[PDB]
C-alpha cells in the first residue's frame, strides 16, 4: 500500500496545473479517493473527494467551480485538474485514501505531499 | 428529529426508486403513493439532483452503477426540461408510462 | 461542524500520558476521527470512530467521546508523538462535510 504523488511545481496565478497520485499495492477501484490541502501555517483542509467510480464527486465550498478531481482506476492515477489558481492556493496537497464504508468518511493512508506554490 | 426523518424519507425514496428502475401498474400506484407523501412533507439538501444523499443511499445500496444510472437519468431529465424531488417524480412518471 | 482543539500547544515531557479535546459545535455522534501530523511526514489516521484504533497503530493511542465532547489520550509519549494532532468530523448530514480542527500541538517541556 503506497500513494506516490507527482512532486511540486511552480505556477503563475490564473494558470493551470495537473496533479497526479499513483497508487500501488492495493485495488484502486475498491477505494474512495481524497485530496487534502495544507496551507503554510493554516492546518489541514479537505478539498476534494471522488468515489470508487466517478458516480460521486464532492468539493469544498472554496474550491467549487475551480478544481476537478478525476481518477483512472485501470491506470491507478488520481488527478486534480487545477484551474484559475489564486494566491491563497499556495499549499501542500495531500492524496488520501478513504476507508471501506461510505459512512466512515476518514482519510486512511496518505500520499507523499506536493507543494504547489503560486507567484 | 425532523431533518433525520427527512433524510430517512428521501433515502428510502431514492433506494426504492433505484430498486423500481431495476409491474408497471404497481409501480405507478407506488409513485402516486410517494408523491402524495411528498405533499405532506413539503434548499441545501435537495439542490439539483440529490448529490448529497450519496453516502446515505449507499450505506444500504453498495452498487455504484445504480447510483450513476440514477444521476445520469436525472441529469438528462433536467436537460430535457430546460426542486430535485419534482424532477425525480417527472422522471418516475416517464418510467411508469412505458 | 465547527471542531475546537482546546489544548493547542502542549508543553509535556516525553514518556508521559497526554490528553486532548475536540469540541464540536453540533451533535455529531461517533463520527469523528483523529490524525497525527508528524514533522517532516504525511499525516496518519489514529482513530476513525472517536473510540477505535486504526490498522498499524499501537494500543497507546486511545480515544473516547460520543456527543459534542471528544478526547484523544495518547500514553507514553515517544520521540515521534510530539506532533500536531487534528480531529475530523464526518457526520452523516446532507450535504456531507469534512471539517478539521485547528490542530493541537504536543511539545517537549523544559525549564
Amino acid at each position: 500500500v503506497q500513494l506516490v504523488q507527482s512532486g511540486g511545481a511552480l505556477v503563475r496565478p490564473g494558470g493551470s496545473l495537473r496533479l497526479s497520485c499513483a497508487a500501488s499495492g492495493f485495488d484502486f477501484s475498491d477505494f474512495e479517493m481524497n485530496w487534502v490541502r495544507q496551507a503554510p501555517g493554516k492546518g489541514l483542509e479537505w478539498i476534494s473527494y471522488i468515489s470508487k467510480i466517478s458516480a460521486a464527486s464532492f468539493y469544498a465550498d472554496s474550491v467549487e467551480g475551480r478544481f476537478t478531481i478525476s481518477r483512472d482506476n485501470t491506470k491507478n492515477l488520481l488527478w486534480l485538474e487545477m484551474t484559475s489558481l489564486r494566491d491563497e492556493d499556495t499549499a501542500v496537497y495531500y492524496c488520501a485514501r478513504d476507508l471501506p464504508g461510505y459512512l466512515e468518511r476518514v482519510f486512511d493512508l496518505w500520499g507523499q505531499g506536493t507543494l504547489v506554490s503560486v507567484s | 428529529s425532523f431533518y433525520a426523518f427527512f433524510d430517512l424519507w428521501v433515502k428510502n425514496l431514492l433506494i426504492d426508486s433505484i430498486n423500481w428502475k431495476n409491474n408497471c401498474k404497481c409501480f405507478e400506484n407506488w409513485a402516486k403513493t410517494k408523491e402524495n407523501e411528498w405533499k405532506k412533507v413539503k434548499y441545501k439538501k435537495l439542490n439539483n439532483h440529490f448529490q448529497g444523499y450519496f453516502f446515505h443511499v449507499m450505506k444500504e445500496l453498495n452498487k455504484e452503477e445504480k447510483w450513476y444510472k440514477l444521476m445520469e437519468d436525472l441529469k438528462e431529465k433536467i436537460d430535457s426540461s430546460n426542486g430535485a424531488i419534482k424532477v425525480l417524480f417527472d422522471h418516475l412518471k416517464d418510467i411508469a408510462e412505458r | 461542524i465547527v471542531l475546537t482543539q482546546s489544548p493547542a500547544t502542549l508543553s509535556l515531557s516525553p514518556g508521559e500520558d497526554a490528553t486532548l479535546s475536540c469540541r464540536a459545535s453540533q451533535s455529531v455522534g461517533s463520527a469523528l476521527a483523529w490524525y497525527q501530523h508528524r514533522p517532516g511526514q504525511s499525516p496518519r489516521l489514529l482513530i476513525y470512530d472517536a473510540s477505535t484504533r486504526a490498522t498499524g497503530i499501537p494500543a497507546r493511542f486511545s480515544g473516547s467521546g460520543s456527543g459534542t465532547e471528544f478526547t484523544l489520550t495518547v500514553s507514553s509519549l515517544t520521540s515521534e508523538d510530539f506532533a500536531v494532532y487534528y480531529c475530523q468530523e464526518y457526520k452523516n448530514s446532507v450535504p456531507p462535510t469534512w471539517t478539521f480542527g485547528q490542530g493541537t500541538k504536543v511539545e517537549i517541556k523544559r525549564t
